[PDB]
C-alpha cells in the first residue's frame, strides 16, 4: 500500500524576444531605424 | 614534520573512563604509522588504514569516543553526516551529495602530494542508507546506487591516502559484506558494559567539578556507589548523578503556586547520601540489571516453613547455583521443578533465583504473550536469551512450560516450532567464558517425558503436597488463623486420617470459610476440606 | 505573573510536582551555582494514560507557563510525504531555529518547546532480523540522530503524548532523550469535586445557579 | 619463514594477506612509541626496528579473520574438552574415518562417499566427526549445525542447506558435516510429525555427484537409527559406524584415572564397589556427575558419586 516515487524536471528555453521584445524590435526597426 | 597529533593532548583531558584497551587498540592500528618518522615508513612501503567501525548496545559511549578522537587531531574539522541527511527526490542527486564529501581531499592530494593533512568524515547511524546491496526490493532503487557510489569512491581506480572514515551502528549484521573487507573498513570494535573499575572511573570523572568547589559533602563514599550498582551503563550513572543533584536543588526552593527562593538555604548547599539513595530507589531503572517488581508479583505472601520438604528444595537450588558459579567444563546447567498442581512451584523458583545474587535475572512467563502466534513466541524467547548472553553471569526462569507449547489433552495438539526452538536452546553454550543457569517449571511430567524433553534437563526436583495432618496443623498455626479451642477441635477431627491438599488451595479454603457468622466457620471449613480431599 | 490556581487543571495535583522537580528545577536556581555544578538539563517528557483524562491541557498549560517562545506543533501523521527523502526534511525543519540560536549565542538562548502529538503513530520499533519496514526506519533514525548527536544542544525540550507506552522504540526511551515519563489515571472523588467547581465557577459567579443545586 | 605463513593461511585472499602484513608492521612499530600523557617516539632504539615471527602469529590470532570456510574458533567450540582414550573403541572410529577419507581422494570410480555415525545419546558423536573432518587437511571444510537456524521455517532451512552445499562445488575436494539429523527435519514421537521438504531435499542432495573431476565427503550424525531406517533413508548412506558407551568397570577406572580426579585412596575405594558389576553410562554424563559430586565438603564425596551413579542405572 506504499510506493515512493521520484521525479524528473525539465528546463524552459526562455526567450527574450518571444514577447514584449518583438514589440521592442518594432520599436528598434519601425521607430529607431526610421 | 608537524605532528598530526595536536601539540597538547593528554588522556586525562578526554574524559573517557573504562575504555582503555579499546582506545589503545584503535590508536595502535589506526594512528601508529602517522607518528613514526616518515623516511622509515617510506622505506617499508605501506598504506595507512582508512576505516573504523563501532557497534554495541545503546548508551555506552560510542559518539563520545568518536567526537573526542575527532577533536584530538589538529587538522581541519570533521565533516558530519547526521544520518539519512544525504537524500533527495530529483533523479541523480543523492550521488552528487555523496560525491561532494570527498572532493576536498581529491583536490588537495594533487596540489600537495604526500604532505596532505588527514581529512575526517563521520557517518553517524550508518545503517540507515548502507544495507545489503539487494535486500530492498520494491523501492525506487536509490539504496543500490548510493551503495555503489560509496564503494566506488572509497577504493576505486584512483587512489587516496589522506582520508579516514568512522561508522557507528547498533545492528552490525545488516551492513553490506563488500564494505567490510580489509581494504575499506578494517578495525571493528564493540563497546560493551563496563565492569567495577569502569564504573569507579566514570563516577570519579563525573563528580569532579562538585569536589572542586566543595559542593559535595564528605558523607558520600564513592566505593559504596561503585559496588552497589551492577550492570549500569555510563548514561545511567550520569542520570543517577543528575537526579541526585536535582533533588538536592529542589529541596531549598520553596512553593510551587508562587515561585520563591530563600538565599539562606541557597548559600549553604550540599548533597547528602539520602538524596542518592532516594534516586537509586525511585527514579533510575537499568535495562540489563535486576528489578524489584518481578519478585513482588510472583512470590506474593512470603515463604513459610510448613515442614521438612520445604528446606530441601532451597538447599539443592543453592548447591546448583554454587556449581554453576565456581567451575569450568560446565558453563551451562539446567534444572526442572515439577509436581502436582496448586503446589507452589512458581514461587520457589523465583525465591531461588533471587537468593543467588546474580547480576542478571529474568523471568519469561506466558502472561505477556496473549494471542501471539508461533513466530511471535519464538522471536520473544530468542530475544530474551540473546539479551541473557550479554553478561558475565545470568539466570533465566521458564514458567509453566506446558502453556508455552500450547498443549491440550484432546488430539493431542500443540505447537512444534516452539518445542524445537526450546529443545535446541537448552544445549547451546554461551560465547567465551560466560556462565548461565536455566530453571523451568511444569505440572505434567509424563507428557514431557513422552516428548523426549527429559534428556536436555540435567536433573529434577520434586515438590510435594501437604500429607501428614501435623504439617496441616503447623501451616494453620503459622498462617495466623483459628486458635485456642477452635484449633483443638480441628486437631481432634484431623489427626485420625490422611490429608492431601496443596498449599495454594489452603489459602483459598481458609478465606472462603471466613465469610459466615462467628459460629459456623469450623463446620464449613471441615465440610469443604472433606469435599476436596480426594486422597489418591 | 503565574500561579497554579489560574492554570485551570484540577486533580493532577501530585503528578505535577515531579514534572516541576525534574524538568524545570534546574532553570530557576541562581545561574552561577548551577554553572559551578556543571549539570545538563533534561530534554524530554512522556505522558500516558487512558484517553480523555487531561493530557493536552497539561501540554498547553506547561507551554504557556514559561516565558518560552510559543510552542511549535507537529500533528502526528502530518510529516509523511510521498517523494523520496521528504519526511526527513519535515523532521529537520523543526530544529532549525534551535540550532541557529544555539550557534549565535551561547548559554543564553530562550527555551524552545516542541509539542509532539501521537508519538506512537510514526515512532514505531525499528526492529531487526532482516526485512525493512519502509519509511518508518528513516524517520526514526533521523529523529534519534538530532536530539542526541555529535553536535550538542542545551536549549530544547520535547513533550510526547500517547496511550500505548509499549509500542515506542526502546532506543528512544533512555536517559538523555525522553527520560521522565508520567501516568495520568482516572480521578477519585476529590478530583471530581475540583473539576466540577472549576467548570461551574463561571455560572456561579453571575447568580445564574439556583441554591437548590 | 615465508612457507610457514603460506601453509598456515587458509582461504585467504590478496587483501587479507596485505592486511596481515600491515598489521604485523604496525604491531612491530608500536613498541617504540610511549602513549603516556604526551606522545613520545624513541629516537635511539629507532632505526633498529625488526619484525619478528611472534608478531606474525599474534596478528594472525588477533587482528585478521578470513570469511570463506570455518576457522579455529568453531573447532574449539565443538570439540571442547579434548579427546581422551578410555579404551580400544576410541581408536577404531578414527581408523575407519581415516580409511574413508583416504578412499575419497585417490579414486575416480566413486567421486562421492557418505558415512553415518550412530549410537546411544550422550555418547560423544558430534566430537568425533569434528576430529575426523579436521585431520583430513582438506582445503574447504564447513559444518552445518541446527543451532544457527533457530525459528526458521522449512523454506529457510532448505535455502541455507542448499547454499552451504553449493559453496562446496567450487573447490577441488571438500568435507561437509551434517550433525544431529533428527533435529534438522523436526521429529517428535507423538504423531509422528516432521517436515517433508527438508527430508526430500536431503534425500536428493545425498546422491548428486559434483561437476566433472571434483570430489566430496559427507559425514552425518544421528541418535535414532530405527526412525531413519523407517524413512527409507538408510539405504542412501554408503556405510555405517557405531559409537558405544562405557560398558565395563576397567574402562571407567581408566577414564577416571586419565581425567585427573579421585586420586589415591578414593580410587581404590571406588574400585572396591565398582568391580562387582557392569556399568552403562555415556562419556558426556560422566563429566557432569563428577562436577556435581565435587561440591560437598572435603569429606562426603565418594558417597555422593557412587549414589548418583547407582541411581543412573539401566541397561539395553
Ligand atoms: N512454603 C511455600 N511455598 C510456596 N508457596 C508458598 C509457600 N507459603 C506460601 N506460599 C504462597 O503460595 C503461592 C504459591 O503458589 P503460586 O500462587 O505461585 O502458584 P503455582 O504453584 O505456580 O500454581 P499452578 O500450578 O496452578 O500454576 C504463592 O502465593 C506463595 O506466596
Ligand atoms: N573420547 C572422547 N570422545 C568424545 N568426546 C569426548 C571424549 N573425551 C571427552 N569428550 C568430551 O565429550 C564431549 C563430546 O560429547 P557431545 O556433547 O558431542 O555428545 P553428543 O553425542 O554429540 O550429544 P547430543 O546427542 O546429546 O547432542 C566434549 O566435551 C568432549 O570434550
Ligand atoms: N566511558 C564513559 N566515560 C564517561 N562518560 C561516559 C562514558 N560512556 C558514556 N558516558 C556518558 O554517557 C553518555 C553516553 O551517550 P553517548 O555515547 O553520546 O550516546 P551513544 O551511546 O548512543 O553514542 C554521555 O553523555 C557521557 O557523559
Ligand atoms: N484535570 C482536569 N481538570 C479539569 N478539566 C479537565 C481535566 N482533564 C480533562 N479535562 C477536560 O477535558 C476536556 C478535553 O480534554 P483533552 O485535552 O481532550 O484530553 P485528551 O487530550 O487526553 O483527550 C477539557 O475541555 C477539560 O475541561
Ligand atoms: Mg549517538
Ligand atoms: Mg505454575
Ligand atoms: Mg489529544
Ligand atoms: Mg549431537
Amino acid at each position: 500500500i506504499i510506493m515512493d516515487s521520484s521525479i524528473s524536471k525539465q528546463a524552459l528555453s526562455e526567450i527574450e524576444t518571444r514577447h514584449s521584445e518583438i514589440i521592442k524590435l518594432e520599436n528598434s526597426i519601425r521607430e529607431l531605424h526610421d | 614534520r608537524q605532528s598530526i597529533i595536536n601539540p597538547d593532548w593528554n588522556f586525562e583531558k578526554m574524559g573517557i573512563g573504562g575504555l582503555d584497551k579499546e582506545f589503545s587498540d584503535i590508536f595502535r592500528r589506526a594512528f601508529a604509522s602517522r607518528v613514526f618518522p616518515p623516511e622509515i615508513v617510506e622505506q617499508m612501503g605501506c598504506k595507512h588504514v582508512k576505516g573504523i567501525l563501532l557497534y554495541g548496545p545503546p548508551g555506552c559511549g560510542k559518539t563520545l569516543l568518536a567526537r573526542q578522537i575527532g577533536k584530538m587531531l589538529n587538522a581541519r574539522e570533521p565533516k558530519v553526516v547526521n544520518g539519512p541527511e544525504i537524500l533527495n527526490k530529483y533523479v541523480g542527486e543523492s550521488e552528487a551529495n555523496i560525491r561532494k564529501l570527498f572532493a576536498d581531499a581529491e583536490e588537495e592530494q594533487r596540489r600537495l602530494g604526500a604532505n596532505s593533512g588527514l581529512h575526517i568524515i563521520i557517518f553517524d547511524e550508518i545503517d540507515a542508507i548502507c544495507k545489503q546491496r539487494g535486500s530492498m526490493a520494491g523501492s525506487t532503487g536509490v539504496h543500490d546506487t548510493v551503495v555503489n557510489q560509496l564503494l566506488s569512491k572509497i577504493d576505486g581506480v584512483e587512489q587516496l591516502n589522506n582520508i579516514l572514515v568512522i561508522g557507528m551502528t547498533n545492528r552490525p549484521d545488516l551492513i553490506d559484506e563488500a564494505l567490510l573487507r580489509p581494504g575499506r573498513l578494517e578495525v571493528k570494535m564493540e563497546i560493551g558494559l563496563p565492569d567495577e573499575k569502569g564504573r569507579l572511573q566514570i563516577l570519579h570523572i563525573h563528580t569532579a567539578r562538585m569536589r572542586g568547589h566543595q559542593l559535595l559533602s564528605a558523607d558520600v563514599d564513592i566505593k559504596e556507589l561503585a559496588v552497589e550498582t551492577k550492570n549500569f551503563s555510563g548514561a545511567e550513572l550520569e542520570g543517577l548523578v543528575r537526579a541526585a543533584q536535582s533533588t538536592a536543588m529542589n529541596r531549598h526552593i520553596k512553593a510551587s503556586t508562587k515561585v520563591e527562593v530563600d538565599m539562606e538555604k541557597a548559600e549553604s548547599l550540599q548533597v547528602t547520601r539520602g538524596d542518592f539513595l532516594a534516586s537509586l530507589e525511585n527514579d533510575i531503572k537499568p535495562a540489563f540489571g535486576t528489578n524489584q517488581e518481578d519478585y513482588a508479583s510472583y512470590i506474593m505472601n512470603g515463604i513459610i516453613k510448613w515442614g521438612d520438604p520445604v528446606t530441601r528444595v532451597l538447599d539443592d537450588g543453592e548447591l546448583l547455583v554454587q556449581q554453576t558459579k565456581n567451575s569450568d567444563r560446565t558453563p551451562l546447567v539446567s534444572v526442572l521443578l515439577e509436581g502436582p498442581p496448586h503446589s507452589g512451584k512458581t514461587a520457589l523458583a523465583a525465591k531461588i533465583a533471587e537468593e543467588s545474587n546474580f547480576p542478571f535475572i529474568k523471568i519469561c512467563s506466558p502472561d505477556k504473550m496473549i494471542g501471539f502466534s508461533e513466530t511471535a513466541k519464538c522471536q520473544a524467547m530468542k530475544k530474551i536469551f540473546d539479551d541473557a548472553y550479554k553478561s558475565q553471569l545470568s539466570c533465566v526462569v521458564v514458567d509453566d512450560i506446558e502453556r508455552l507449547l500450547d498443549y491440550v489433552p484432546i488430539g493431542p495438539r500443540f505447537s512444534n516450532l516452539v518445542l524445537q526452538a526450546l529443545l535446541v536452546l537448552l544445549k547451546k553454550a554461551p560465547p567465551q567464558g560466560r556462565k548461565l543457569l536455566i530453571i523451568g517449571t511444569t505440572s505434567r511430567k509424563d507428557v514431557l517425558q513422552e516428548m523426549e524433553m527429559l534428556n536436555a534437563f540435567s536433573t529434577t526436583i520434586h515438590v510435594p503436597n501437604i500429607a501428614t495432618g501435623e504439617q496441616l496443623l503447623e501451616a494453620l498455626e503459622l498462617l495466623g488463623n483459628f486458635k485456642d479451642k477452635e484449633r483443638t477441635t480441628i486437631a481432634q477431627q484431623v489427626k485420625g486420617k490422611k490429608v492431601w491438599i496443596g498449599i495454594k488451595k489452603l489459602l483459598m479454603l481458609i478465606e472462603m470459610s471466613l465469610q459466615m457468622d462467628p459460629e459456623y466457620r469450623v463446620r464449613k471449613f471441615l465440610a469443604l476440606l472433606r469435599e476436596e480431599g480426594a486422597s489418591p
